[PDB]
């Protein structure tokens, strides 16, 4: 290594030492709210006395920033410098600003916010040293002018070197520029874990969800040709689905569901996949806009298979599930709506299961056959079944009435089964 | 078969054979030892430049191969052979016919296992003795003790105790008393390979379906299981940068590596070495290094290289991929003709059956490059049958001329 | 402040800190000679004097 | 005698003390803002340094963690979380073609003869 | 000491 | 009847579906802001739909 | 721009290992 | 068999395609630029094969 090299290393480790006055002018001219001859002209006293009151009002909206007036905003703070500190104590000093900037994320829009992070930028210069956590408790805010001050005072990491051009310049970053910083595959790493971290805290809000959301479907657009990019996307978003998935906010599982839907469509995938995704979505649906979004997704999902076993009966455990959360009469309303997606694959798939493993419910088959058209393979599938049905399971009216069905639509079709089979 | 004008020099265009490679350290210099047939070759791991060939060829091919320090252990039918810079110091000739599998050394203790499941044990004749040279005892596993052996190895802080492990289970003998120290539960499935891992107790098992145990041997349980399905582990290494990385080398070419803390998959190396040829054969980490070097039955070493994380914080989640560091390789099927390049006598052109053209250096630089078939304007070439080269204008524009296999008409290289 | 350069090269090297100790001298015997301001991490000059 | 709670307030003032600012960042918690085998040859068998086998085991199992650091990995021994596991099963999830009886879209494998 | 002790390929075999 | 019969009855049953393009969500963003989540995934199906 | 990823040149550095002579 | 698609070429290279199952088609397919001298389906009909001489 260079000389000049490790001298980098030693440049970066004591940036906030303020050694000299021109190094002092240039840590304390950073500033979130004043312009930089102003910023030099403060000092920490009038700084701290808007921060508190600050504080004071973010606390009547939310009470659990009254918990930092102890440890950030406290008095003593003022006397409290961090390159006097060691490595302990750094640490815990890092936990409380992280802390800090999740509670801080969603109150951006308001104005204390700024004037209460204003006393964490002048007095431990977190956009020195907190830098990656600033930059992504502020993502979805990106249009605002407090992201654009944020650029001018912040050292970018390496991972947002696609906003450098958007550094101190008259136009704001452009959703285009928030794909591409997305579209890296170290970033979605590191927005992974900060997102994981708000789920733990119960942090996440819609805002969050609606970028966050938007930024991972138009990932999958751009990669669309490219399939092996794709493949590598598997691991790192799904996973974040399944985490969101385990949410209970349905906000946050509702964005799990649009994550899940237009990869599916992107990329084909394993039946397997595809059955432990819809295990996930079944295991917490609580909510009702939850379960709405849910069953769309499913069908979507079904839609989406085009290999054998296409069509083929759930499975035991994943068929129980299904029906707990959603009752035939339930889907029966789903049917119903002139509006109604695509499933015929689904409703193939769960009609064959209701055969397998429900029989008094053998009625609710001719009713849902009625109210959507399946196809021509799809109804071949479920007449072979009913054939077996009447071997094995005794006569019923019901199982008549559902062979009378076919006899009424399509009856040559039905000699064709009965051909094959027996 | 000894000529009174020539006599063998060493070989050129090979790096491995595909049985696995051993490393050592002397002093600040990592060092890979790999067979080529009836010899070894010694590189220098900062450079993969060739420190030491062995003087002579063996009689039979090597099966084993260990490195301690300045030693180099080889074992070939039933003989094991000792030596130093690639020249042969002793030679230990065992006293059954059954030849040599595996092979380990720990202190002054040098064991060896033949295909008729016997272990060998030798010993130092001095304690300051720099070569194992006595016999001290032989210990026969049975079938009804466990099945065929896979590898020997030992575990750091265990005094002369031997970890056998063999396909059914692992078995621990004592090697100064020779003594079944404990006996391992049976397992379902075949194990392939074995891999002490840098904590006390726990070794790292490799089963036929693409399991990984990292079984303790003190508690004499399992720990954790780590599933591949539809998959043969070949090879186990684990980091010692201060990571906890597990890096599991499959017989279909792919190295997957694991984060033991967050119990999740780094990242896959996918297609690394052939799968006709057996995959990754062999993969290790460098001591205290995020280098690992990787080997296989197709002609090739290679070495990957874990760059520090791109993000300030969080960077054990943000994990750079794996980057290509270097590489010696050859051809994967014997050349088919040779030339010599130049006046000096510094390269050869070499071409073979696989359809490709190669450049080999004769100095310790050990350089090889293939010529690149990509074409001018205005899959590879079928193999090479008459090829000549001159080098009058050299640099200037072609001079080396190929006919190939059942083609019309004979293509020019430019050197 | 307790810092550690490893250079291979034009060794062994020769220390000298400012009157103040702001600065470091630093001289080569092969002749590498570099003068910075060790706490800032800045290089005032470097000569690579072949001497 | 010990001075007085409203004595340490003024000496935390005058000194500027932050020992308790720095307690309660200590204090800070994120949550809350929001053998099967033993061998007889181990026991009687002694070496030079005389120190008996089992304590020599120890001298070196401790010397064995200075050289590498003991990891946490080792401490540790419908489904919510079923989407995760078949992740973890597989590094392949694009669905195999042969068994798919429609060509894929946009992909067409073609081959000169 | 007065003795470089250096572990090399092509010396510090003892 | 034959199998091959079977295969391009399967064959025929298929439907067209709208596929996924790199600027089929761009404008997405233009209107991320005080949008129900719910709402959001409506007009994500109807986009690919 | 693109994020910056320059192969750096790496080279080895000597570590401590545990000796198998102690087992013994 | 009876068949399920339609395509109708033209001079300017545009192709209509029709599902057989004023009718409208599914798709006007616009790719070539030149007038339309081959159209064929595959045996299947899984593949439509459009050429310009």
């Amino acid at each position: 290594s260079s000389l000049s090299d490790q001298l980098a290393q030693v440049a970066s480790n004591n940036a906030t030492v303020a050694l000299d006055r021109k190094r002092r002018q240039k840590l304390h001219s950073a500033s979130l709210i004043y312009n930089s001859k102003t910023a030099a002209t403060q000092d920490y006293d009038f700084i701290f006395e808007n921060a508190s009151k600050a504080l004071e009002e973010l606390s009547q909206i939310e009470p659990k920033f009254a918990i930092f007036s102890r440890t950030l905003f406290s008095e003593s703070s003022i006397s409290l410098d961090r390159n006097v500190q060691t490595k302990e104590e750094i640490k815990d000093l890092d936990n409380a600003i992280n802390a800090y900037l999740l509670l801080a994320s969603s109150k951006w829009y308001l104005a204390p916010t700024l004037h209460a992070t204003e006393w964490l930028v002048r007095r431990f210069q977190i956009h020195v040293k907190n830098t990656e956590m600033l930059l992504l408790s502020t993502l979805n805010y990106y249009q605002t002018p407090v992201f654009k001050r944020i650029l001018s005072i912040i050292k970018l990491p390496p991972l947002f070197n696609c906003l450098s051009n958007f550094v101190r310049s008259e136009k704001p970053p452009t959703a285009l520029t928030m794909i591409k910083l997305f579209n890296d595959m170290d970033f979605l790493k590191l927005y992974t874990s900060y997102l994981d971290q708000c789920i733990k805290h119960n942090a996440t809000y819609t805002n969050q969800l609606l970028f966050t959301t938007c930024c991972f479907i138009n990932v999958v657009a751009f990669n669309s040709n490219n399939d092996e990019k794709l493949n590598q996307l598997v691991p790192i978003l799904l996973e974040i689905s399944a985490k969101l998935l385990a949410s209970k906010s349905k906000d946050c599982q509702i964005a799990a569901h649009t994550i899940l839907v237009v990869f599916a469509t992107a990329l084909p995938l394993k039946k397997t996949i595809i059955l432990a995704a819809m295990e996930t979505i079944l295991s917490n649906l609580d909510a009702k806009e939850a379960k709405h979004s849910a069953l769309l997704t499913i069908c979507k999902l079904f839609q989406t298979l085009k290999g054998q076993g296409n069509v083929d009966q759930l499975p035991s455990k994943i068929f129980k599930l299904f029906d707990s959360k959603f009752d035939t009469v339930s889907i029966l309303t789903f049917l119903d709506k002139e509006d109604k997606p695509v499933c015929d694959k689904f409703i193939t798939s769960y009609t064959r299961s209701i055969a397998r493993y429900d029989r008094s419910k053998l009625n609710i088959i001719l009713s849902l056959l009625k109210k959507i058209r399946l196809e021509r393979y799809e109804v071949r599938l479920i007449i072979t079944d009913l054939i077996y049905l009447s071997e094995i399971l005794e006569d019923k009216s019901q199982l008549v009435e559902l062979f009378e069905y076919f006899i009424s639509i399509n009856e040559d079709l039905v000699l064709k089964c009965l051909k094959s089979l027996g | 078969k000894n000529s009174k004008i020539f006599s063998p020099f060493r070989i050129i265009g090979n790096v491995s054979n595909g049985v696995p490679f051993a490393t050592g350290t002397l002093g600040s210099t990592f060092y890979i030892v790999t067979c080529v047939g009836k010899t070894f070759q010694i590189y220098d791991a900062n450079t993969l430049h060739l420190l030491f060939v062995s003087e002579k060829e063996t009689p039979s091919s090597i099966v084993a191969l260990s490195a301690h320090f300045h030693y180099v252990y080889a074992a070939y039918e039933n003989k094991v052979g000792i030596y130093k810079r690639g020249i042969e110091e002793h030679l230990l000739e065992l006293e059954t016919d059954a030849n040599v599998e595996h092979l380990c050394i720990f202190g002054d203790y040098l064991c060896a296992s033949t295909d008729d499941n016997s272990i060998f044990i030798y010993k130092k004749s001095d304690p300051q003795d720099k070569y194992p040279s006595e016999f001290y005892t032989k210990l026969t596993v049975t079938e009804i003790q466990g099945g065929e052996i896979v590898s020997l190895q030992h575990l750091a802080t265990y005094l002369n105790k031997l970890t056998v492990v063999t396909k059914s289970n692992v078995l621990l003998f004592n090697v100064r008393t020779g003594k079944l120290v404990f006996t391992s539960n049976e397992f379902p499935d075949q194990i392939t390979t074995a891999e002490p891992a840098p904590v006390l107790d726990i070794i790292a098992l490799g089963t036929v379906t693409g399991e990984v145990i990292m079984f303790n041997m003190r508690k004499g349980k399992r720990i954790r299981t780590i599933k591949i399905p539809q998959s043969r582990i070949s090879s186990l290494s684990f980091r010692t940068d201060g990571s906890s990385h597990l890096s599991v080398g499959t017989s279909s070419g792919d190295l997957i590596f694991y984060d033991l803390d967050r119990r999740s998959r780094i990242h896959v190396l996918k297609n690394i070495h052939r799968e006709s040829y057996g995959g990754v054969t062999q993969a290790t980490f460098l001591n205290g290094q995020p280098i690992i070097v990787t080997s296989g039955g197709d002609n090739s070493l290679k070495e990957y290289v874990f760059d520090p994380s791109l993000s300030q914080g969080s960077g054990d989640v943000v994990v750079q991929p794996p980057r290509y560091l270097r590489s010696r390789g050859g051809h994967s099927q014997p050349p088919s003709y040779i030339a010599f390049a130049d006046s000096q006598s510094h390269f050869m052109l070499s071409a073979s059956k696989d359809r490709s053209l190669w450049s080999f250096s004769l100095r310790k630089d050990a350089q090889s490059q293939e010529m690149s078939q990509r074409l001018h304007k205005k899959s590879k070439f079928p193999e090479i049958v008459a090829l000549a080269i001159e080098n009058a204008r050299i640099g200037e524009w072609e001079n080396i001329i190929t006919a190939h296999k059942d083609e019309k008409f004979a293509r020019t290289w430019d050197m | 402040k307790a810092l550690d350069l490893s250079l291979k090269e034009f060794g062994p090297y020769h220390i000298k800190y400012a009157k103040n100790g702001t600065h470091l001298l630093i001289t080569g015997r092969k002749g590498h000679v570099a003068s910075m301001d060790w706490r800032k991490g800045q290089l005032r000059a470097e000569l690579f004097l072949n001497e | 005698p010990p001075p007085d709670e409203e004595e340490q307030l003024l000496a935390k003032f005058v000194f500027g003390d932050t020992t308790d600012l720095q307690e309660n960042l200590a204090k800070f918690n994120a949550d809350f803002i929001f053998a099967a085998w033993i061998d007889s040859d181990d026991e009687k068998i002694k070496v030079p340094i005389k120190i008996n086998g089992v304590h020599y085991i120890n001298r070196l199992r401790s010397q064995f963690e200075k050289i590498y650091p003991r990891p946490k990995w080792v401490d540790d021994e419908g489904d919510i979380n079923a989407l995760t596991k078949i992740l973890s099963t597989t590094y392949n999830y694009k669905d195999t073609l042969s068994n798919s009886k429609l060509l894929p879209p946009k992909k067409l494998d073609i081959v000169r003869l | 000491s007065t003795r470089l002790k250096i572990v090399d390929p092509y010396g510090g075999s003892d | 009847e034959d199998e091959e019969d079977i295969a391009l009855e399967f064959i025929n049953g298929e439907k067209k579906d709208k596929l996924v393009n790199m600027n089929s969500f761009t404008s997405m963003f233009d209107n991320i802001q005080n949008v129900q989540m719910d709402t959001f995934f409506d007009r994500v199906m109807k986009v690919l739909t | 721009p693109k994020v910056v990823r320059e192969a750096k040149k790496v080279e080895m550095t000597e570590a401590r290992a545990y000796n198998a002579d102690a087992d013994t | 068999k009876q068949n399920r698609w339609l395509a109708v070429g033209s001079e300017s290279g545009f192709v209509n395609l029709y599902d057989r199952n004023t009718p409208t088609p599914v798709a006007a397919l616009d790719q070539l630029t030149t007038t339309i001298s081959n159209l064929q389906f595959s045996p299947d009909g899984q593949i439509l094969c459009m050429a310009s001489r």
